[PDB]
């Protein structure tokens, strides 16, 4: 055993495509790893009173007024998940729930992003199960009910244990109440019902123009 | 494209050579403009002729 | 039963189409005619 | 050897790549074609619905990875942006060049001898166009207005309505007529505001002599309807005056701040006197109007309406002859409103469609504008008939700017099919055969038209091509250049008389295009796709 | 579509129907196709495939070729079977019989994409193919003299056309003398179990010969082999099927004694029945002894004794090839070896051959078997040309059966491809265009030829167009001059049934694919 | 060129080649390293070598013996 | 690819090299003065030789286009409120201090656009500004109402073309914006592709600069890219034909010529030098071989008779692809500048050289 100053020639050189073939595979994993990295372990490691105007938020939040009342959008794939939040204009907040089905506290947690996206059209409330994610154990078993939110490419929002400061019969004014306090949801905007539609395209306006 | 130049610029070689061969392309076209192809087409079968 | 929670006992036409969710979008498209049609008029949803 | 960090196709592999994509694209699109043409509707993975017939808007749609049915996609844009009609048939008609054009290389003819052909094919198809196939309007009247929308919206959701949807878009179209600087008289399309509202049946349609707004008064005290009304055109919010970033206000004797903060209001409160006092009835502007100057127009008893876009504001101020006023100034420095800056119109109303309600602006002087509300059953259906009308309203835009019509039904295709056969044996020797696969490939619309019916489209092209030669050999019989396909009967038929018409523009551009496409896609013999 | 609860078929059934599966059927035929498109002509190129074990298989015949493809498509797996059923039959032209019926499938694409009915097209082929058939028995050229010299040339330059598409190609007048040679020495039905095909590693292509008899290699030798003279010059052969070899008597066998010496006569009677096996060998005046069964060392020792070969363990194909080249008889008792029963050769010698020793059995006057020894410089390379030479040796049993030719690079179906659009152009129009798709589609064997070749297809495809309609039957390419000659005059000859039977195959083929339009796959059960 | 640095690999994974540079450079170490290895143990002053098995049994020797010590060596 | 539209292609680049540059006393091309604009849509039929500039931005003032006798000015300053470079605020203590910054800054932004005016002015460029506003919705209502083309977001790369193509001269502060300092053009007009975008041309120039601009058209964006590499190889070409203006036959014939005389001069020499050189001469004529491959031709079969009649005498002797065989090629106008062939061979050879002095490779 000698002769240890190699200085290797054209080996590495030789074989810098079949390299590069798994140096970009890996460096792909790591993206998302390092994106629930993140959110891992260090979150796992661990009468105006009686808010008279909290009845009436919920009879007018009961305003679908429009088509249907859609869902919130479902992530299959975790490299999905890794560019939508990569794509995307930052502007806008983007909120993420994770859940595992049969878990209790998830059903209602649904059904308030579902209030909440007709509030609020500018965000982008969507669901994810921890399976596809790549959560670690402890994760899984018992830190599932969690609202993710995202803005600027960066987090914003660091919950986990929903349930534990809202419980298992919180309503979507409950948890638009507990999102204000900590100024995350932007703000609303005055809306009304159009007819249905009016705009069709953006081009060339060539709009009116009397000459002689 | 049919550019010499911009094929040989546009498609990563990883080889030292035919990076020199890649800049060589460039000097041509700075220089001359067109001939990039026949430049490298040269060069090449020089080399060929150097290995025997 | 509501998705938020709520429970909806009804009759209406135009009430029970818009609380079903569905995929195929042939089913869209008649939820969209209920819909249209208790617009315009108020009545006929199950007739429509 | 060349240790490039990706993947190389080389010969003949990449050619049949590229023809097998752009095949596929044409397929998908294949169905959509002629008046016994089906729709399709896509669902865009979230539960958005897009029922459509419209090629270009099934390409746009579509996400695709393949570069030459890419280029395909955008050559369907391009012929929807320039003309907008014949975007499928652009569509098929280059993807079956490529095809025949990789067949002839496949039979080891050079690519380049391929290209000139089709260079001079096409040429030579436009000349023969021009100079044959041309039919002049002026001797038709509206007849061929009528005809051309109603050939233009066969194959649409608002197929059998042609009757009154093609005089609807006529009228919509002549009321917007101007003639520039030249005297070459422009119709400027896109400045019909279409409006879309679901509820009563398609005839319900109402074409409006005047403008439509999807905006509602600002408050509920002001009146809904004003007879004679005088327009002020704004392009101002109309809120509490708030000073700018580089002014700053220190108070030092408190005397003065209740003074300050009454001026604050008290400024916008003289703006809106001064635009009040000149007689205006309804004020339009892009920006928004706070309560306090609501208030101040409801006591007026005028209309105020806010955030109203910026091309339906310019549009009603050329319409109604009122002058937008950004700002409030005159020459001399001060802050006036002169009553000449006041559009007019006959009637402004707030009508209520389908449980919404919108605005319309009835009969202006010194313009005639025109929008269209169209009714149907759901969203889908209207917007199928929105993009139906537009291009319906695109090929009577086209039609009246250049006044020259061919005949419909694949009367066109197959008399250049058999022009170019028979040209092409009087021009080089391989460049001969690139010049007949080009007219062999003109018959795919006719092709496509037949099957979609289900019909014997071999026996009914035969016999298409059959009528077509017998008027170009025989010179007294040159009457049968207008014969064309009569989907309905399944039997050659004379177009020109039937009443189906197409802008020639239509058919040029889409060779010019089609031949374009073809070329640049033959150039590739050699593809290095990088690992990203 | 909806769930409905309980589904029809079993679920992940695969379904196709209609016009786009029937086009995707033609595309996987031309995918095919083109795997053996460059394999054909005097400028063809062999294709090497190499299975999961790491075996590489170099070859140029088209049916090898694709039997090691592993085809899963149903549509295209019609055209590997045909072509083994024109190997089956002719043995020569299984890149043809793709060829064609690919270039079928590809011509009738475009009137299958305008929503014809495939009957018509299914009706227009039997028409088409049934006129061929029936042309290429008028024209086909055959000689009412049964001249012995003629007959050897007829069969000799059909072995050389055949042949001159392989990498023997350079040696392909050896070659045919060789195959003809070896044919003309079958009796009567032609048997290929007839003729002997051995493959020693080493030496040149002109270094293999062909055995007026029989030869096989040596078969462990044991003791005492060495002391046997190795050449004879008038031996008779004892072929047997015996065990030659100190044994029990039965399996079932059991000896109950109670004597010593009972035990030593016992010992003795073992010893005396081998012997007295080997005595009557021996006595038979018979001096090469063949066993199928093996032949053990005190046997082996016993003729080494007597001046006299042993060989046991003999193959059982190669005791046949011996039986037919000396004419003997194999036994299975020695109890009566009489002179009728004894094989007779010339002369029997062991010579090393590259590494090997090989018994030669030659001088058999009447042979009605061969045994061609094959050498090269590769095991592919012997492989290949056994499979070259098989193509030859089928040719050369077609030709006897009946000497009726046609010339050869593609002058039939350039005569066929004018005839039957002469024929198109005088009926109605549905089948008119059909027919002369048909004819347009036999174009493609020339083509494919110029294009392997280098040529312009084009050019010369117009020039033997024009030949043949001007007047000229055989006109083909000529390959050498990068021009078209006469190729009958040029020898370049081809049995008749070997383009009747491409054709017919490829007209099946055809026919079959166009006529199903639906493709059904039920789920793999046990993937494992 | 060489047979391991060309552009199509002809080998199986794990066959390795070493063209004359490493061949002689691997040779040449292998030959001193033994060498140096049995040496000292040379000439009436020469000392011994304890050698440790690693295996189950774990046998412990000490020779002076050349052979020997080259014999129960693990050598690549 | 523009093969086809070279009858239309060809003569504009020459017209395009011989506007920048003085027919004598010139020894080089700056390409920078010729700028190519590409705007999708149409076909490459289409393009066109614009010997004014041809300006991407808008026209900020809508409703009014196509000035005739146009007097364009191009500012660096901006027409907005009052800003010094330092820090400033106004305090406002009293509500006739508030009337009077409002009736101030509309007085000083109404000052500026009526000296504008004076000057006869009537197209205004504006360079693009980051810090400070460039054009306030008050200045832009004055110069409407005055009747005066407004063009904002002027790069600030773009004033040197704009400068020598129009003539204006840029004005960065008002003091100094006087008539003097204007650009005069004959028209000045805004275009519409036919739906496919807006361009603006000024055309026609009074004491017009040295700078054109080609507009590129085609069908899709690939095309057009390949289209301005094929115009700027045409323009190179005719660089290089301004300086060492030397000319050659085309179609592989120097090639071909140079294999034959440097195996001549190979066979004149001794030693291994004598290889070498026959190797260089070996490989020159792959050219040749490479031209009559890729067009149907036989290559061994071409090459030899390349060889051979230049060896007659044929010094133009070169493949002829139009005629599928070998003729003189300056019958078929095949030619090319000399500094392309003397510059590749250099360059080649001065890189295979510096090549051959490296004998080792380290990893870093
Ligand atoms: N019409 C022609 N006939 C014969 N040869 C030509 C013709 N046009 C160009 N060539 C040759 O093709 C060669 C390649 O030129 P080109 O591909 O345009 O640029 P590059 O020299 O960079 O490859 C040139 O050396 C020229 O001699
Ligand atoms: N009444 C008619 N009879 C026969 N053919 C028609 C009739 N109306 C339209 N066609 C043909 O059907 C085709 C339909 O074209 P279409 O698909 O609407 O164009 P696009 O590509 O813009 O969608 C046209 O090419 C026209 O020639
Ligand atoms: N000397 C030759 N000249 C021209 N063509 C030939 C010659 N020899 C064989 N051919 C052609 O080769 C074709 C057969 O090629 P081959 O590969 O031997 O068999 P297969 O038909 O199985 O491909 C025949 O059609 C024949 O016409
Ligand atoms: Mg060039
Ligand atoms: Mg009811
Ligand atoms: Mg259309
Ligand atoms: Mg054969």
């Amino acid at each position: 055993l000698a002769g240890e100053g190699i200085s290797v020639n054209t080996g590495p050189k030789g074989v810098i495509n079949d390299w590069r073939r798994f140096k970009q595979l890996e460096t792909e994993q790591r993206e998302e790893q390092c994106r629930e990295m993140e959110r891992l372990i260090k979150k796992l490691s661990m009468f105006l009173q009686q808010y008279r105007k909290q009845r009436m938020e919920e009879m007018r939040q009961q305003l679908h007024k429009g088509p249907q009342f859609k869902q919130v959008f479902e992530i299959s794939s975790g490299e999905g998940f890794l560019d939508m939040i990569d794509k995307e204009q930052k502007s806008i907040v983007i909120m993420v729930h994770i859940y595992e089905d049969g878990i209790p506290g998830t059903e209602a947690m649904n059904g308030c992003m579902i209030c909440l996206a007709a509030e609020y059209p500018a965000v982008k409330f969507c669901k994810v199960k921890s399976s596809v994610i790549g959560a670690s154990s402890q994760f899984t078993r018992n830190a599932l009910p969690a609202l993710l939110i995202y803005k600027g490419g960066e987090l914003i929002g660091n919950f986990v244990r929903v349930t534990d400061q809202l419980g298992d019969d919180f309503f979507a004014v409950d948890l638009e109440a507990f999102l204000q306090e900590f100024g995350l949801l932007p703000e609303k905007e005055v809306l009304v019902l159009t007819s249905v539609r009016n705009s069709a395209t953006c081009h060339s306006e060539d709009s009116d123009l009397e000459i002689d | 494209t049919n550019d010499g130049a911009t094929i040989l610029k546009q498609m990563q070689v990883l080889h030292p050579a035919a990076r020199m061969l890649v800049e060589l392309s460039k000097a041509q076209d700075i220089e001359a403009g067109d001939g990039t192809t026949s430049v490298v087409i040269i060069a090449g079968s020089l080399l060929d002729s150097c290995t025997k | 039963l509501d998705p938020m929670g709520g429970i909806v006992m009804t009759n209406d036409g135009n009430a029970i189409l818009r609380e079903i969710q569905v995929q195929h979008p042939a089913a869209k498209s008649m939820i969209e005619i209920s819909r249209t049609q208790d617009e315009e008029v108020g009545d006929g949803t199950t007739s429509v | 050897p060349l240790s490039v960090f990706g993947d190389r196709s080389t010969g003949e592999t990449i050619r049949s790549q590229n023809v097998m994509a752009a095949a596929s694209i044409a397929n998908i699109v294949k169905s959509s074609l002629g008046p016994v043409g089906l729709d399709k509707m896509l669902v865009d993975d979230i539960g958005d619905v897009t029922i459509t017939n419209d090629g270009a808007t099934i390409l746009k749609l579509l996400e695709v990875e393949h570069p030459a049915a890419k280029v395909l996609c955008e050559l369907a844009d391009l012929q929807d942006k320039e003309v907008g009609d014949g975007t499928t048939s652009v569509v098929i008609i280059a993807a079956e060049l490529l095809k025949n054009a990789d067949e002839l290389v496949k039979q080891k003819i050079h690519p380049t001898s391929v290209i000139s052909g089709y260079r001079l094919a096409c040429k030579e198809a436009v000349r023969y166009i021009n100079e044959n196939l041309i039919v002049n309007t002026d001797e038709l009247g509206r007849d061929c207005l009528i005809n051309a929308a109603k050939t233009s919206m066969s194959s649409k959701i608002i197929g059998i309505n042609g009757d009154f949807f093609a005089n609807m878009v006529v009228d919509a179209v002549l009321a917007i007529k101007y003639t520039d600087i030249r005297g070459q008289p422009r119709y400027p399309v896109n400045s019909v505001n279409i409006l879309k509202a679901h509820g009563r049946s398609q005839m319900e349609s109402m074409l409006i002599s005047g403008y439509a707004l999807n905006c509602v008064v600002g408050s509920q005290g002001m009146p809904k309807r004003i007879v004679n009304a005088k327009i002020a055109c704004l392009d101002f919010s109309l809120q509490k005056t708030k000073m700018k970033l580089g002014v700053q206000v220190v108070i030092t004797d408190p005397e003065k701040l209740d003074q300050i903060r009454q001026r604050e209001s008290d400024i916008t409160k003289e703006r809106i006197q001064k635009i009040l006092a000149t007689g205006a009835n309804v004020i339009l502007t892009t920006g928004g109007i706070d309560d306090m100057c609501l208030k101040y127009f409801v006591e007026a008893g005028a209309m105020a309406v806010r955030r109203v876009l910026k091309r339906d504001l310019k549009r009603i101020a050329k319409a109604s002859g009122a002058t937008i006023l950004s700002t409030l100034a005159n020459l001399e420095g001060e802050e006036t409103f002169e009553a000449a800056m006041l559009g007019q119109a006959e009637e402004v109303v707030q009508e209520r469609i389908c449980d919404d309600e919108l605005i319309l602006i009835k009969n202006t002087k010194a313009r005639t504008s025109a929008s269209i509300i169209l009714r149907g059953a759901n969203d889908f259906m209207c917007d199928e008939m929105e993009r139906s009308l537009h291009d319906a309203l695109c090929v009577v835009k086209r039609v009246l700017e250049s006044k020259s019509v061919v005949p419909g039904g694949g009367a066109v295709e197959a008399a250049l099919s058999i022009y170019l056969e028979n040209y092409a044996t009087s021009m080089g020797s391989r460049e001969q055969l690139a010049i007949a696969e080009f007219a062999r490939s003109l018959l795919v619309i006719p092709n496509t038209l037949a099957v979609n019916a289900a019909q014997d489209s071999t026996d009914l092209v035969a016999k298409l091509r059959a009528f077509h030669n017998e008027a170009q050999v025989n010179p007294e019989r040159k009457n049968l250049k207008w014969i064309g396909l009569d989907l309905s009967n399944g039997k050659p038929r004379d177009n020109k008389q039937a009443g189906v018409f197409e802008p020639t523009i239509v058919k040029v551009k889409s060779l010019k295009f089609a031949t374009e496409a073809a070329i640049t896609i033959l150039r590739i013999d050699d593809l290095i796709k990088l690992h990203p | 579509m909806m769930p409905t609860p309980v589904i029809l078929l079993k679920e992940g059934t695969d379904s196709s129907q209609g016009i786009p599966q029937l086009v995707s059927n033609i595309s996987a035929c031309q995918v095919i196709a083109e795997a053996v498109r460059t394999t054909l002509g005097p400028r063809g190129m062999d294709k090497l495939i190499v299975d999961g074990r790491g075996k590489a298989t170099i070859s140029n015949d088209g049916a090898t070729i694709l039997k090691l493809l592993d085809v899963v498509h149903p549509a295209a797996k019609t055209l590997v079977d045909i072509a083994k059923s024109q190997d089956a039959e002719v043995g020569d032209g299984t890149t043809s019989v793709t060829l064609l019926a690919a270039e079928f499938l590809k011509q009738v694409k475009p009137y299958v994409e305008e929503g014809l009915h495939p009957q018509i097209i299914i009706r227009a082929f039997r028409t088409a193919t049934q006129l061929a058939v029936n042309k290429i028995k008028e024209i086909a050229v055959t000689v009412k003299k049964a001249d012995k010299v003629e007959q050897r040339k007829l069969l000799e330059k059909c072995a050389m056309t055949a042949l001159s598409s392989k990498l023997i190609s350079q040696q392909k007048a050896f070659f045919a003398k060789m195959v003809v040679d070896a044919v003309m020495m079958l009796d009567d039905l032609l048997q290929l179990k007839m003729i002997g095909i051995k493959k020693v590693q080493g030496g040149a292509l002109e270094d293999s010969q062909l055995v007026a008899g029989v030869a096989f290699k040596k078969t462990f030798s044991y003791a005492g082999f060495e002391m046997q003279p190795k050449k004879y010059h008038n031996p008779k052969i004892a072929l047997l099927n015996v065990e030659l070899e100190l044994k029990a008597e039965k399996d079932n066998a059991e000896i109950r004694v109670h004597t010593v010496e009972d035990y030593q006569a016992i010992v003795d009677a073992e010893w005396n029945i081998l012997y007295d096996k080997l005595e009557k060998i021996h006595h038979s005046g018979a001096k090469v002894v063949l066993s199928k069964l093996p032949i053990g060392d005190v046997a082996t020792q016993y003729f080494a004794d007597r001046d006299m070969f042993c060989a046991g363990r003999v193959p059982e194909e190669d005791l046949k090839r011996t039986m037919m080249a000396c004419g003997g008889s194999i036994q299975t008792s020695v109890n009566a070896l009489s002179a009728d029963v004894l094989g007779r050769c010339q002369v029997f010698e062991e010579t090393q051959i590259g590494g090997e020793r090989y018994n030669f059995f030659t001088g058999c006057p009447k042979a009605k078997t061969c045994t061609f020894i094959l050498r090269g410089g590769a095991e592919q390379f012997m492989e290949e040309t056994e499979r070259s030479l098989h193509d030859a040796i089928m040719i050369v049993r077609r030709a006897i059966k009946n000497d009726s030719v046609v010339a050869g690079g593609g002058a039939i179906e350039m005569e066929l491809s004018k005839y039957l659009r002469d024929y198109s152009r005088t009926i109605p129009g549905k089948q008119q265009l059909l027919i002369g798709a048909y004819a347009k589609a036999l174009e493609i064997i020339p083509r494919q030829l110029c294009d392997n070749a280098g040529f312009d297809a084009t050019n010369i495809l117009n020039k033997l167009r024009a030949r043949h309609a001007q007047g000229g039957t055989w006109y083909g390419v000529d390959i050498n001059n990068e021009d078209i000659a006469d190729n009958f005059e040029a020898f370049v000859w081809e049995p008749a049934m070997v383009r009747i039977n491409a054709l017919t195959a490829a007209s099946e083929a055809a026919c079959l694919i166009v006529s199903v339009d639906e493709t059904i796959k039920n789920p793999r059960s046990t993937v494992d | 060129a060489s047979l391991s640095l060309a552009p199509v690999n002809i080998f199986k994974a794990g066959a390795d080649e070493e063209r004359a540079e490493t061949a002689r450079l691997t040779s040449f170490i292998g030959a001193i390293a033994i060498g140096d290895l049995v040496k000292s143990t040379l000439g009436p002053k020469g000392m011994d070598k304890i050698l440790l098995s690693s295996g189950r049994d774990a046998s412990l020797m000490v020779t002076n013996d050349g052979a020997t010590i080259l014999k129960n060596i693990g050598v690549d | 690819v523009v093969s086809q539209y070279s009858s239309l292609l060809s003569p504009m680049s020459v017209n395009a090299v011989m506007k920048v540059i003085d027919p004598a006393t010139a020894t080089s091309v700056d390409l920078r003065d010729i700028k190519i604009v590409k705007k999708l849509g149409g076909t490459i039929d289409d393009c066109e030789l614009v010997e004014g500039l041809v300006l991407t931005q808008k026209v900020s003032n809508s409703g009014i286009t196509r000035v005739e006798k146009a007097k364009i000015g191009l500012i660096q300053f901006c027409l907005s409120a009052p800003k010094t470079d330092m820090d400033n605020q106004i305090v406002v203590s009293d509500y006739a201090q508030m009337d009077r910054v409002l009736r101030e800054e509309r007085a000083y932004i109404l000052n500026l656009v009526k000296q504008i005016k004076k000057t006869g002015c009537n197209v205004l460029l504006i360079q693009k500004s980051i810090l400070r506003d460039a054009l306030s919705d008050l200045a832009l209502h004055f110069l409407n109402k005055m009747k005066i083309m407004v063009i904002k977001d002027i790069e600030r790369e773009d004033i040197e073309f704009i400068c020598k193509t129009i003539g204006t001269k840029p004005v960065a502060h008002i003091d100094q914006f006087t008539a003097d300092m204007l650009g005069s053009a004959e028209l000045a007009e805004e275009v519409n592709l036919n739906g496919s975008g807006k361009l603006l041309k000024i055309t026609g120039c009074a004491s017009p600069g040295k700078t054109v601009t080609i507009v590129v058209r085609g069908s899709n964006k690939l095309v057009i890219e390949e289209a301005e590499r094929s115009i700027h190889d045409a323009l190179c070409v005719i660089r290089c034909l301004v300086k060492k203006r030397a000319l050659i036959a085309g179609g592989g014939a120097p090639e071909i010529e140079l294999a034959l005389r440097l195996t001549e001069y190979s066979r004149t020499l001794s030693g291994m030098e004598s290889y070498c050189v026959r190797a260089f001469a070996d490989a020159m004529e792959v050219i040749p071989s490479t031209l009559a491959e890729n067009a149907g031709l036989n290559p061994i079969s071409t090459v030899t008779e390349l060889r051979n009649r230049h060896a007659q005498g044929e010094k133009t002797a070169g493949i002829n692809v139009r005629k599928g065989g070998i003729s003189n090629i300056l019958e078929e106008l095949v030619v090319q500048p000399l500094l392309v062939s003397v510059s590749a061979l250099t360059l080649a050879t001065e890189t295979v050289r510096s090549i051959l002095k490296i004998d080792d490779v380290v990893n870093t």
